[PDB]
């Protein structure tokens, strides 16, 4: 785990997530996908405690997919984010809490608007034009404060994201083995293969 | 605290000081540490005020329910109920209790129950922080089959010394006399006992 | 007709199991009576020991519930003792929880509430007993409160219970019409016991030896029962007047 | 051992009736008459004190009961069932309201809680329904004065005036002729006493009649002074003497 | 999890040709305060067993009640309660051993060291140890606390192995026990002069001696 | 009707027919008695020898509770054992909390309340035994008899089973002829006589006598079975009286 | 790892002449890192306003909880909850979690629609009601707010004047606290109109 | 034991019907008629009070029409006490959904859950079913205006117009006759009142024996308003259509 | 906090200060520490503020229900018994320290309760951080057979000692007088010796001083 970023532009939400899985003094994998598709137009990235992350992600995925089948309908990004927040808000006062931080990127088809939600393990939710979890934010937030405009295209958003990854690869202590980038828009979720 | 109970010819007498403590501040200088659990079965309380009170309240309830069904309980029975509470809840209690009562068959009887919850039947018993200072005096001066006046003087002199040396003890000396005649409450003020 | 086996309503809005429990009340064929003095409350009950092999001292329907409260039962002894043990336990718990002696009327209400539950809940049968509670309450003074299998309860100036209850009731009514007061205007409890026995003799029309009666007396701070010789002393006093 | 009766004792018959509820209402019909009248500035509830024996002290048996300082209750039907309902009603006003909001529940909601308790005795395992109808009179700041009837089924209805029990049919007709929307509290007490005399047979005085009002705040009955917002209970039980005073100008 | 309050010190014992001897002083200590002097720490069960207990006295009194109850329970529906189906020393031990190990396994021990001494129905000597941990062992001589360090060496000079048991008389054995008790009074800061001693013989039965004193002491040599 | 099909149901009389039916099971059982004496109590029971194959002295029916109380019963034997098992639990918890052994009147109410509880619900059956029991406590000797309804009283003498009326008549004579009191050793002999006299009501199968006693002087206040020389002496006394 | 000072934030309430004001900052951070500058801390249920400072997850949770409870209240009672009653509901709900509390500092503000009286109140994390004629303060700059309010406040201020006083109380308090600021919102509340104003403040 | 007194409320008849459900429906057929009509720009709820007395307080009364949330209401036919148990459950369920998802509950989801509770009482627990039939009237942004009905079996269905309680057979025929799809709210108000007036067991339909409610988008721009009619407003709407 | 209770001729009086603190900061300058359990039974509470309020309300609620159940005026010993058993159950984790006083059919009463569950009795008592300042005054000026007006003077003087000398206590003096046969008389702000002096300057700002980015009307209606 470690690096997960998100940028909301004019027509889409872009999520970038590090590929490395490190345990001790060994990078066990360099192609790890730290994301789950919750619904056709909603994607969730995650970072935190080993085991907890995937277990929580897949548990949420199962619940949203269950909802989709029951109602023959896709929950709004706002509704999914509220469901996830409440699960983490319950979790924090459990015997053993889920130590997982998430970003939720979705395209609301009823509003025709991209939406990005940042939720931490305590259940602290905020809607943002750009987001980050962990130490990443200490570099990317100020960078995006400067270069981000609300009316940018998806291509402009990807260039803005390249600028973030470059900065992290320069100043971060650990080798996070690059990122997997995914775009969420009106046509659903797709992966950029050459980043 | 300094507390004691002493058997004699006509029955048994209980004794106690009146000082309650929170650190070095005297929260109550006129405390009543001698408590009725039955008509002629009383106890001396030492240790935590809250723990000993909660125990004595439960015992009084048990003996009231015993009396309703089986008549007057023996002093031994009362001590057994105290023991059961003290022994089974030894991890969560700080209570040193002396039980004393008058039967007509058994006359005066004294049972002491220390921290662990063990029971010890004795001719007389001393307890509380101030008791340490009078082990020597009490062992040398106690006789069996004393008179009422002699036993009152024995307790008065003993607790006087315990009060003199123990900072956790003081105030008045309260006593409770248990005989066939009934229940008598005695009080003795500093101006009398200090100059013994 | 299973509406007569458990405590559910019949078409006419009645509870037959409750009604039949009232009939169990008289199964012992014993009459009881309670009156109030200035300082005391006296309760008397017949004592019938038919078998010669019985230990007469163990045959009793009067119970010492607490130091201040006494209770006489009209009904079979198993249910009577069931009610007594519960009452004793309830009175003991009340004192522990609330820091003062349970009043006679409050214990009466509590036992009446328990009885009410058996009239509503199916798995529990009603007890076939009528409970008469007596005391000298520290607030209300001399008190008589009575409970039945329906869960009903009320205070009394005086009362009677048993097969020949109505005769005793009217006898007492006629006395209080005459005296114009709510109690027996007498100083000592001894003469209030004498009044109680005298008026039971007149109403029932029978003479009593020392072993035919059972007497309970409530004064301030204690309820106690009388011995055979205490009753004999009382019987002699009535005869010599 | 243990309650093996985990099944309903009240069930639908082929015709659609719920037998036990119907039979409970029959028990209410047998019960002594009680009534309630709503005035512009208060509410009156009344009933006859049917004595079981002249040796019995009828003062010790209270048919009209205080639930909250501004709410009172009276009934027709089975006394023991009423007594435990009052106990439960008094408690639920605290547990499900006063301990949450720091104030007493409005009449309609306390009534709703009593109704719930009575509904559950109609559906839960191993119990019969309650054999009583309640009349609950009360006041609260935002609804003013109100009067409600609660039946064994758990149903409740708000009334301007009504009666329940033995002679309810005649008593309701009497109240229809006399009730208007301009009645003052003293006028409603007068009508209550008139209506009750029709159903009472024997003695008719302050010792055989039980009557309470929901009216003005009573600072003298509060028991303390110093808090301006606390002004005293609106519930007041009329004394034996106070009833007899009104029976002369009857 | 506990801590002991009122405590009892060493319990010592040994086998001889016809039976077993066991002893323990009459003191109930409260830390350094020698608080209670009339405490009996040897408890007979029937006429063929004596259980000696050291450690926490409140827990000792609990074990007393358990053994008392065991005698009652064994007599129930048992016509041979005073004959073939009487409580054997081996039964009494295994019961206590079970309880001790169960309590340690629930992290709430009975804070004691226990020696069960007796004679079996076939005449065999029984002597076995069990403590708060549930640890059990048997030996010709057994002792707890200080006794383990000071009494055992002395008692092992009389009976060093199994073959020494037939060669040891009750007079010789009691002499060694009484001597060991004196040594403990010299050297254990929580011993008293007063003690009890019990002999369980296969011929003469249970002899329980109370109010014994340590005597013939050497001090005159400072 | 149908009022007798379910336990705890009141009939229109105010009776619990299921309890009265349990009494019939008791009346069907063998005879058992209890005699109160100067400083104690004596219990005896009839044991029907169904076959030669029954081992003598080895099917014991009298039961001890605690160390000072004896219990004997007639009717469904297993039901009696259940009651004694409860009695032993009740006596143990009393002694645990209060230290002193349970007094006889106290013990009597413990059994009484427990048996009475089995008349309160339709999900349990009443006890098919009448139980004669007693012993010695701080206030002297006490004898009790407990019935399926939960009803119990103190007795000078008590009897139950198939030969109860024969035994009751014989008990009443002893009460009349000995107003000052009967001794423990005498009461053992009398108990043998009464069981032999009550055996006339069950005389197809011959029987085995079983006696027990508690006495302040003779047994030191503890329950003991009468065996050997004292039993044979009591048997001989009984044999001499029937002829 | 002190739950009440991880996210930061402040709330203040004041009374005026026939009016009340309640104000809050917009910051949400993770210790030193500022994350959001849009995180409002004042909510309303009918005409009753509630501000909540402290751990942000609990701020969100309690809002959702009191919306839940006031919605059921209105359905059953058939009227909007009043400030005095809502204050009691907040107290009860917090004390229900006595030995596992929400790490919050709530503030109630509003005008009783029957009496017309302005009402404010404050609570500790465990439910203790703090009623005040003048002002209630809460959050990581509570010391600063206490000082600003105690000196700037006077009774019976007009709505337009009260706005200036409460705004200046919040702004100058926030600027002396590292974890508060990043924007501000003020609510001016009259008997039947409510005006919401966003303040221009320094963004560091 | 207690087997003797068990009615066995949750069993099948030889024909494969549920006795208690069938008998509960028979009970509901005697309750006052309630009608729901769905128009393109709103929904009407109309219900007849059970034989009224002149001394009944009419304004502070609620018997037939209940509010579940701001977007959903129900008309009741059956035991009122039973209905209030279910209404409180439904009210809580709506708040749970809002708390979880921060969106008002879709109508069908609320209807399904309430119906699922009814179903449970027919399959397990040995208790009598709820003697209640609901008409649900509500709005959400997925399907817009919706009418549903549920009954003691726990079965629910959707409708353009529907009646429950007494005289449903006659009422349904009349609704089937005059209803058309392009209908407006004010037309539906008239149809509802006209149908009750013809199916009523009373002599004449008056204001004091009716409860009335509308759910329109007739607020200001893209939002829904619930109007539970006051006594005087029912008196006026009854005159406006010329019934009185 | 400073709180006291004083018995007199025909009843009892309790008093308290009105300062509420969070650390060294004064949160409320006029909080009410005098609570009502029943009309004629009143409580003064120190310690954890929410605990004193919550425990006083819970027992006050249960006392009302008990009074209605028994048809009797509530007794002080009942409130005392219920409070003490509740506080003991929680082993001091509910930090309520109370002075309980009132009149009932039994007479007039004065008690104190500690968080762990002990109760005390007295003619004069004091609790809280200013209890030592108050007790010093009470020990100096108390006597047997006080009148009503003497007891109020003594009580408020004891509270004043705390106000001036204890930093935990301040502002005003609240009093409640419970006399036998009369209504309890609550005297809010019986004394106000700490009124804020006139400020030197008005800090009313010129309108327009605060910079604004956005305005908008908020919808509170449906
Ligand atoms: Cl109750
Ligand atoms: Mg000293
Ligand atoms: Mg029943
Ligand atoms: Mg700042
Ligand atoms: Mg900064």
């Amino acid at each position: 785990m470690d690096i997960i970023l998100g940028i909301r532009v004019q027509d889409s939400v872009i999520l970038a997530s590090s590929k490395a899985v490190t345990r001790g003094i060994s990078v066990l994998k360099d192609s790890d996908d730290k994301t789950r598709q919750l619904s056709p137009h909603t994607l969730m990235s995650f970072a935190g405690e080993a085991g907890d992350t995937v277990q929580f992600a897949e548990y949420i995925q199962a619940n949203i997919q269950l909802y989709s089948i029951r109602e023959d309908y896709e929950l709004s990004p706002q509704a999914v984010s509220s469901f996830v927040r409440q699960e983490l808000a319950k979790s924090i006062r459990s015997r053993r809490p889920y130590q997982v931080n998430v970003l939720i990127g979705g395209y609301d088809k009823k509003k025709n608007k991209p939406e990005l939600y940042q939720i931490d393990y305590l259940g602290t939710k905020v809607e943002l034009p750009y987001g980050a979890h962990g130490y990443s934010g200490f570099y990317t937030f100020s960078l995006l404060d400067h270069h981000y405009r609300p009316d940018m295209t998806t291509e402009e958003g990807l260039d803005l994201l390249k600028l973030c990854v470059q900065e992290l690869e320069k100043r971060m202590p650990m080798d996070f083995k690059g990122v997997i980038v995914k775009i969420v828009d009106k046509d659903g979720i797709r992966q950029v293969d050459d980043f | 605290t300094s507390i004691m109970a002493v058997t004699f010819k006509d029955g048994v007498i209980l004794g106690a000081d009146s000082r309650t403590t929170t650190g070095a501040y005297i929260a109550n200088r006129v405390t009543d540490k001698l408590t009725r659990v039955h008509d002629k079965i009383w106890c001396c309380r030492s240790g935590s005020a809250a723990d000993t009170q909660a125990i004595a309240d439960i015992v009084q309830y048990h003996l009231e329910l015993y009396t309703s069904q089986y008549g007057t309980p023996s002093t031994e029975t009362a001590a057994s109920v105290f023991k059961e509470l003290c022994y089974e809840n030894k991890d969560n209690l700080t209570a040193g209790i002396i039980v004393a009562g008058y039967d007509d068959k058994n006359k005066g009887e004294v049972y002491t129950i220390p921290l662990g919850g063990s029971v010890h039947k004795l001719p007389y018993a001393i307890a509380g922080s101030g008791s340490t200072f009078i082990y020597g005096y009490c062992d040398k001066n106690f006789r069996e089959n004393m008179s009422k006046e002699e036993t009152v003087d024995f307790i008065k002199h003993s607790l006087s010394q315990a009060i003199k040396w123990d900072g956790s003890s003081g105030g008045v000396i309260r006593m409770v006399v248990l005989t066939a005649a009934g229940v008598e409450r005695l009080i003795f003020y500093p101006d009398e006992y200090e100059q013994l | 007709g299973y509406d007569r086996h458990i405590t559910i309503f019949s078409p006419e809005g009645r509870l037959y199991q409750v009604e039949y429990a009232f009939k169990a009340t008289n199964q012992t064929n014993i009459n009881s009576l309670a009156v109030r003095g200035k300082d005391c409350t006296v309760v008397i009950s017949q004592k019938k020991v038919p078998d010669k092999l019985l230990d007469p001292t163990t045959v009793s329907y009067i119970f010492c519930i607490s130091r201040t409260i006494g209770m006489v039962v009209n009904g079979p002894i198993p249910d009577a003792r069931n009610a007594a043990l519960r009452a004793k336990a309830e009175a003991a718990e009340f004192r522990y929880k609330y820091g003062y002696d349970m009043p006679c009327d409050v214990l009466a209400k509590r036992m009446a509430n328990l009885s009410q539950i058996y009239t509503q809940r199916a798995y529990m049968r009603p007890l076939g007993v009528i409970l008469t509670f007596v005391s000298v309450d520290e607030e209300l003074g001399p008190s008589i409160y009575k409970t039945d299998p329906a869960g009903y309860y009320v205070g009394y100036k005086a009362t009677a219970t048993g097969p020949k209850q109505q005769e005793i009731t009217t006898n007492l009514e006629n006395h209080f019409k005459k005296s114009k007061i709510d109690h027996i205007n007498e100083e000592s409890w001894e003469k209030v016991v004498e009044f109680a026995i005298t008026h039971m003799i007149d109403a029932l029309g029978t003479e009593f030896s020392k072993n035919d009666l059972e007497v309970g007396v409530a004064t301030k701070d204690k309820f106690f029962t009388l011995s055979a010789e205490n009753i004999e002393e009382r019987l002699v006093a009535i005869a010599e007047q | 051992m243990t309650d093996r009766y985990s099944f309903s004792l009240t069930t639908f018959s082929p015709s659609g009736k719920l037998g036990q509820i119907d039979y409970a209402l029959t028990a209410v019909k047998q019960g002594v008459t009680s009534l309630g009248i709503k005035a512009t500035n208060g509410v009156v509830i009344a009933t006859e004190k049917k004595s079981s024996s002249p040796l019995a002290m009828s003062e010790t048996l209270s048919k009209v009961s205080l639930l909250t300082p501004d709410i009172g209750a009276v009934y027709s039907g089975m006394g023991p069932d009423y007594r435990v309902l009052v106990d439960k009603s008094r408690k639920v006003a605290h547990t499900s309201y006063k301990r949450i909001y720091g104030e007493y529940p409005p009449t309609k909601l306390l009534v709703s809680e009593v109704a719930k308790i009575m509904q559950e005795a109609t559906q839960s395992g191993g119990v019969r329904p309650f054999g009583v109808s309640l009349l609950i009179a009360g006041h609260d700041e935002f609804n003013g004065f109100s009067l409600y009837q609660v039946d064994p089924s758990g149903s409740y209805f708000p009334w301007k005036a009504t009666a329940i029990g033995k002679g309810s049919v005649a008593a309701k007709t009497f109240l229809e002729k006399r009730w208007n929307d301009e009645l003052e509290l003293e006028d409603a007490i007068h009508i209550a006493l008139l209506t009750l005399k029709e159903s009472v047979e024997g003695e008719f005085n302050g010792d055989t009649i039980e009557l309470a009002i929901i009216g003005d705040e009573n600072p003298d009955l509060l028991g303390y002074t110093g808090i301006p917002t606390d002004k005293g209970p609106r519930f007041r039980k009329l004394t034996s003497q106070e009833i007899n005073d009104r029976l002369e100008a009857l | 999890t506990q801590q002991p309050i009122v405590t009892g010190t060493s319990v010592i014992s040994m086998k001889y040709d016809n039976g077993v001897i066991i002893a323990a002083d009459n003191l109930g200590s409260y830390g350094s305060l020698l608080r209670f002097n009339g405490v009996e720490r040897l408890i007979p069960v029937g006429d063929n067993t004596v259980v000696g207990i050291s450690g926490d006295i409140s827990d000792m009194q609990h074990i007393e009640r358990l053994l008392k109850d065991l005698v009652t329970e064994n007599a129930y529906d048992n016509p041979l309660a005073d004959a073939e189906e009487a409580l054997e020393p081996s039964y009494i031990f295994e019961y206590l051993a079970t309880v001790m190990y169960q309590r340690r396994s629930k992290m709430n021990p009975l804070w004691n060291a226990i020696i069960v001494a007796g004679v079996q129905s076939n005449g065999d000597q029984f002597l076995r140890y069990v403590n708060l941990l549930g640890v059990t062992y048997s030996s010709p001589t057994l002792a707890t606390g200080f006794g383990a360090h000071m009494a055992n060496p002395l008692l092992r000079k009389v009976v060093d192995r199994e073959s020494d048991i037939p060669k040891t008389t009750v007079q010789v054995a009691e002499e060694a026990i009484v001597n060991a008790m004196r040594v403990l009074y010299y050297r254990d800061a929580r011993s008293s002069r007063n003690f009890s001693l019990a002999i369980i013989d296969k011929n003469t039965g249970l002899t329980f001696k109370k109010n014994l004193q340590v005597e013939n002491m050497k001090w005159d040599f400072a | 009707t149908g009022y007798d099909l379910s336990n705890s149901v009141f009939s229109p009389d105010g009776r619990n027919f299921q309890v009265e039916y349990a009494v019939k099971a008791v009346e069907n059982g063998t005879t058992s008695i209890g005699i109160k004496c100067n400083d104690g109590v004596v219990f005896a029971v009839e044991k029907l020898i169904t076959s030669k194959l029954l081992v003598p002295q080895k099917n014991v029916k009298i039961q001890v509770v605690d160390r000072h109380i004896g219990c004997v019963y007639s009717g469904l034997i297993p039901d009696g054992r259940h009651l004694v098992n409860r009695g032993r639990e009740e006596a143990a918890s009393f002694k645990k909390l209060y230290k002193t052994p349970i007094p006889i009147p106290a013990f009597a109410d413990r059994l009484g309340q427990y048996v009475q509880a089995h008349t309160l619900y339709n999900s349990v059956r009443p006890f098919g035994v009448s139980t004669i029991f007693g012993g010695v406590d701080k206030n002297g000797a006490h004898l009790y008899m407990l019935e399926p309804s939960g009803s119990y009283w103190g007795y000078k003498g008590a009897a139950t089973g198939k030969g109860r009326q024969s035994a009751k008549a014989e008990l009443e004579k002893l009460v009349d002829h000995h107003p000052e009191g009967l001794s423990a050793r005498e009461a053992v002999k009398q108990a043998a006589k009464i069981i032999y006299l009550a055996h006339e009501d069950n005389k197809e199968k011959d029987f085995e006598l079983e006696i027990s006693w508690c006495s302040l002087s003779e047994t030191n206040g503890l329950h003991k079975f009468v065996k050997g020389d004292l039993l044979q002496e009591a048997i001989d006394f009984a044999q001499k009286e029937i002829n | 790892s002190d739950p009440s000072s991880i996210n930061g934030g402040i709330v203040v309430a004041m009374t005026g002449k026939d009016c009340v004001a309640i104000a809050c900052d917009l910051r949400l951070g993770s210790q030193s890192l500022g994350v959001s500058n849009k995180f409002e801390k004042i909510f309303h249920y009918g005409h009753v306003f509630l501000g909540i400072t402290g751990l942000a997850t609990d701020v969100t949770t309690l809002n959702e909880m009191f919306r839940y409870k006031t919605n059921l209240y209105k359905l059953k009672e058939e009227r909007a909850i009043e400030p005095e009653t809502f204050t009691q509901l907040v107290s009860s709900s917090l004390y229900e979690r006595r030995f596992g509390p929400y790490f919050v500092g709530p503030v109630v503000a509003g005008i009783n629609s029957k009496s017309g009286k302005p009402f404010i109140a404050g609570f500790d994390l465990i439910g203790c009601i703090d009623e005040a004629k003048d002002f209630i303060v809460s959050g990581t700059a509570s010391d600063q707010l206490f000082g600003m309010c105690e000196s700037l406040y006077e009774p019976n201020l007009e709505p337009e004047d009260l706005f200036e006083t409460i705004s200046q109380a919040l702004l100058n308090a926030a600027d002396r606290d590292a974890l508060s600021g990043w924007g501000a919102v003020v609510y001016i509340i009259k008997k039947d109109e409510v005006v919401k104003r966003y303040l221009k403040m320094r963004q560091d | 034991g207690s087997r003797r007194y068990d009615s066995r409320t949750t069993i099948f008849s030889p024909e494969g019907r549920l006795y208690q459900v069938e008998y509960a429906l028979e009970s509901i057929s005697h309750a006052g008629t309630a009608i729901g009509i769905m128009a393109s720009d709103g929904i009407v709820l109309a219900a007849e009070r059970k034989v009224t007395s002149t001394l009944l307080e009419q304004d502070t009364s609620t018997e037939k029409l209940y509010k579940l949330n701001d977007k959903i209401a129900v008309a009741v036919a059956g035991l009122t006490a039973d209905a209030e148990i279910l209404i409180n459950t439904a009210r809580i369920h709506a708040q749970n959904y809002l708390k979880t998802y921060n969106e008002d509950i879709p109508v069908e989801i609320l209807v399904r859950r309430l119906s699922d509770i009814k179903q449970g009482y027919t399959q397990h627990g040995g208790l009598r079913p709820f003697g209640v039939s609901f008409i649900y009237a509500g709005y959400d942004d997925r399907y817009g205006y919706q009418l549903y009905t549920s009954n003691p079996s726990g079965n629910y269905t959707g409708w353009k117009a529907i009646s429950v309680g007494a005289n449903t057979s006659a009422a349904q025929t009349l609704l089937q006759m005059d209803y058309k799809d392009d209908m407006k709210v004010d037309d539906a108000i008239e149809l509802a009142l006209k149908t009750l007036s013809k199916t009523t067991d009373s002599s004449a339909l008056t204001y004091d024996r009716l409860e009335f409610a509308t759910i329109r988008k007739g607020a200001n721009d893209g939002e829904v308003y619930q109007k539970i009619f006051k006594p005087q407003e029912i008196k006026d709407i009854l005159v406006k259509t010329g019934i009185t | 906090t400073t709180i006291v209770g004083v018995k007199f001729n025909n009843g009892v009086v309790i008093a308290a200060d009105t300062r509420s603190t969070q650390g060294p900061i004064v949160a409320d300058k006029n909080c009410a520490k005098l609570h009502r359990i029943s009309p004629k039974i009143w409580c003064a509470g120190a310690g954890t503020a929410a605990d004193t309020e919550a425990v006083t309300q819970l027992i006050g609620s249960n006392i009302e229900l008990h009074s209605l159940y028994t048809s009797r005026e509530p007794r002080v010993v009942s409130a005392l018994q219920m409070l003490k058993q509740h506080l003991f159950k929680y082993q001091g984790h509910i930090g309520a320290y109370l002075i309980v006083a009132g009149v009932d059919p039994t007479g007039s009463h004065l008690f104190s309760i500690h968080a762990h569950g002990s109760t005390d009795v007295g003619y004069y008592l004091s609790l809280g951080s200013g209890s030592l300042a108050a007790m010093a005054v009470l020990e100096s000026h108390w006597k047997q057979d006080l009148t009503k007006e003497e007891a109020i003077k003594l009580a408020s003087d004891a509270i004043q000692a705390g106000i001036w000398n204890d930093l935990g206590s301040g502002s005003n003096v609240d009093v409640c007088v419970m006399e036998i046969g009369k209504d309890a008389e609550y005297l809010r702000n019986y004394l106000t010796p700490n009124v804020r002096e006139e400020k030197q300057k008005s800090y009313k700002f010129p309108r327009g001083t605060t910079a604004v980015l956005k305005e908008s009307i908020v919808n509170i209606c449906d």
